[PDB]
RNA sequence: CGUGCCUACCAUGGUGACCACGGGUGACGGGGAAUCAGGGUUCGAUUCCGGAGAGGGAGCCUGAGAAACGGCUACCACAUCCAAGGAAGGCAGCAGGCGCGCAAAUUACCCACUCCCGACCCGGGGAGGUAGUGACGAAAAAUAACAAUACAGGACUCUUUCGAGGCCCUGUAAUUGGAAUGAGUCCACUUUAAAUCCUUUAACGAGGAUCCAUUGGAGGGCAAGUCUGGUGCCAGCAGCCGCG
């Protein structure tokens, strides 16, 4: 059972504060190492400069080669294989560009075809790959 | 390691088709007017087990 | 030909004017001007339009009524005293001609620089 | 710092399950019956019927001789009479609970326009209240989402508009061809 | 002014597992906001009240009121001008500009309203008010209708009906008015400190080149194709299962 007496509300506080760290979610949300180890500095999007193009392998039931870009963030200085999203559009991304990047779906995981990619290209010099793919605005 | 070569093999080998003219569509009140008039007030001369809005 | 009633009425003994709420029924035309409704009030109380003032007119969404506040003064200087300098001017009783900022405000600094008869230069020009 | 106002209400409901066949049945029969624009105003009326049943259930949580119940329970019921959702008989808080969505779709402007004649196949009745051609009492009404009360209820008299008054904005553009 | 507030003398105390002390803070605190069973969970710099600070940190004149910074002095860090001997500095006020970033509005008009100051019915006020930008949002809301007539996709109560309809939509790229109704061009009024916008009002302004609705998708989850043509573990799509 519990400590159900009338004056035990310190004991329940001290116990409930002690068990909440074993959740995965509260420990990443409220320990400092999640804020100061990751890229993006605790933001949502980030502009970054292309170091090079990198084409990574794939996992086994979906055999392919995925086409990605290594990125030097202006903010952080870190290195990131951001997935080039669309169907062509390896072409529309080049060397030394403004490359807005963001995550795929959840910051603690990846999408299940790639060895390590977590990140995804948006802008090419303030021109989105939605624009570049169709609507043909400008490079 | 491997190539970044085939950047859109299929999108390069696309036989394009021009998007042909179709008359412009009602919206708002009037689209949902014919959405209702398509399938609720009028199907009842048949029964209700077959499901064919696109088949 | 226009249908006007004064609904809510006052007599301002302190300001020597009268205050009335004016419903102007427009079934037809565009809203009858500042001038002509002022002449209706000049004729309904039979006193002079150069001393009778009015302001403020909405329009309540299709035909309808427009509503404002009437003023009736006795003497023109009684009208000048208990009205603001702006509401006279739409008849032409007041003009200021120094209504600009950055000419008020440049001179507030260049008079601040000098002190004395040399300010009586820039206090002149 | 500035003072004009800062207040807002979201008279709207987003539903929870987006993809039900069973929900789209009830809402697509509801659009075509009462000739609606879109599904956000289907949800508005439910948000009112949400907002009613909050107060209807809350004043059943309270005691009988509760004067807070006696002022709030009565005045809500008088509000239902002044709209005419209810009868002028049953004045009990459970008869509030017996209500529905179709009373409110009747008391909208076009359906009481459809009950006061000159409406002619609902999708047209939306139009004659949109084009400035049906007004209630003295104040000119334009917006089709007007709840018709019972104190007006009857007085649909639109002066100087083309099926009642005349006036020549546009048939002069027909008569100039006929000169 | 009351007090270890300091100084003198004297005693040897005070707080602690009811978490003190020492850190962290992406902590200004509240009033509140979001989420909706109940109970909670997360934000709250942000108009209102209270505290703090004007680059950092110290110091004081005047005053009832300041340790004031659109006051002054000194150091440090920035930093402008110059006859090189020296003088003025301080936007986390309003705009604006650079730097910084994923990230946020123009060197506007004016004390007309709200109030405040002064010797003051009179001068002041980027506090405020108003415009320009503005899809963070929120409220109401056409988008080509709409009723006829008419081909009929033809259904319905009904009497053998293979149809009279005082009941119906539909594909009509079929005709018509209310030339409707606003969107704009645009007289005038009006609102307004002037102008602006809603509105009111004068004319003009709809038959699909027109006065134009996109966004995501269509294996399951999950509303919706085994339909074609390209693709043949390559390209790629897919938040997970997986599909090639
Ligand atoms: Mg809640
Ligand atoms: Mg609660
Ligand atoms: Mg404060
Ligand atoms: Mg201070
Ligand atoms: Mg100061
Ligand atoms: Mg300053
Ligand atoms: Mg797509
Ligand atoms: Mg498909
Ligand atoms: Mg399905
Ligand atoms: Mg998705």
């Amino acid at each position: 059972g519990k400590c159900r007496g009338l004056r035990t509300a310190r004991k329940l506080r001290s116990h409930r504060r002690d068990q909440k760290w074993h959740d995965k979610q509260y420990k990443k949300a409220h320990l400092g190492t999640a804020l100061k180890a990751n890229p993006f500095g605790g933001a949502s999007h980030a502009k970054g400069i292309v170091l090079e193009k990198v084409g990574v392998e794939a996992k086994q039931p979906n055999s392919a080669i995925r086409k990605c870009v290594r990125v030097q963030l202006i903010k952080n200085g870190k290195k990131i294989t951001a997935f080039v999203p669309n169907d062509g559009c390896l072409n529309f991304i080049e060397e030394n560009d403004e490359v807005l990047v963001a995550g795929f779906g959840r910051k603690g995981h990846a999408v299940g075809d790639i060895p390590g990619v977590r990140f995804k290209v948006v802008k090419v010099a303030n021109v989105s790959l939605l624009a570049l793919y169709k609507g043909k605005k400008e490079r | 390691h491997g190539s970044l070569a085939r950047a859109g093999k299929v999108r390069g080998q696309t036989p394009k088709v021009a998007k042909q003219e179709k008359k412009k569509k009602k919206t708002g009140r009037a689209k949902r007017r014919m959405q209702y008039n398509r399938r609720f007030v009028n199907v009842v001369p048949t029964f209700g087990k077959k499901k064919g809005p696109n088949a | 030909t226009v249908t006007i009633r004064t609904r809510k009425f006052m007599t301002n003994r302190l300001l020597q004017r009268k205050q009335m709420v004016i419903d102007v029924l427009h079934p037809g035309k565009a809203t009858v001007p500042k001038t002509e409704i002022r002449e209706k009030l000049a004729k309904m109380y039979k006193t002079t339009p150069d001393v009778i003032f009015v302001f403020g007119f909405r329009t309540h969404f299709g035909g309808g009524k427009t509503t404002g506040f009437g003023m009736i003064y006795d003497s023109l200087d009684y009208a000048k005293k208990n009205e603001p300098k702006h509401r006279l001017a739409r008849h032409g009783l007041y003009e200021k001609k120094k209504t600009s900022r950055k000419q008020r405000k440049e001179r507030k600094n260049r008079m601040k620089k000098v002190r004395g008869t040399a300010k009586a230069n820039v206090g002149a020009g | 710092p500035v003072a004009r106002s800062w207040v807002c209400r979201k008279t709207y409901v987003t539903p929870r399950r987006p993809f039900e066949k069973s929900r789209l049945d009830q809402e697509l029969k509801l659009i075509g019956e009462y000739g609606l624009r879109n599904k956000r105003e289907v949800w508005r009326v439910k948000f009112t019927l949400a907002k009613i049943r909050k107060a209807a259930r809350e004043l059943l949580t309270l005691d009988e001789k509760d004067p807070r119940r006696l002022f709030e329970g009565n005045a809500l019921l008088r509000r239902l009479v002044r709209i005419g959702v209810l009868d002028e008989g049953k004045m009990k808080l459970d008869y509030i609970l017996g209500l529905k969505i179709e009373d409110f779709l009747e008391r909208r402007l076009q359906t009481q326009v459809f009950k006061l004649g000159l409406a002619k196949s609902i999708h047209h009745a939306r139009v004659l209240i949109r084009q400035r051609h049906i007004r209630v009492r003295k104040q000119v009404v334009n917006i089709p989402s007007f709840i018709v009360r019972l104190d007006s209820q009857k007085h649909i008299d639109f002066s100087l508009r083309s099926p009642y008054g005349g006036g020549r904005p546009g048939r002069v553009k027909r008569k100039n061809a006929k000169k």
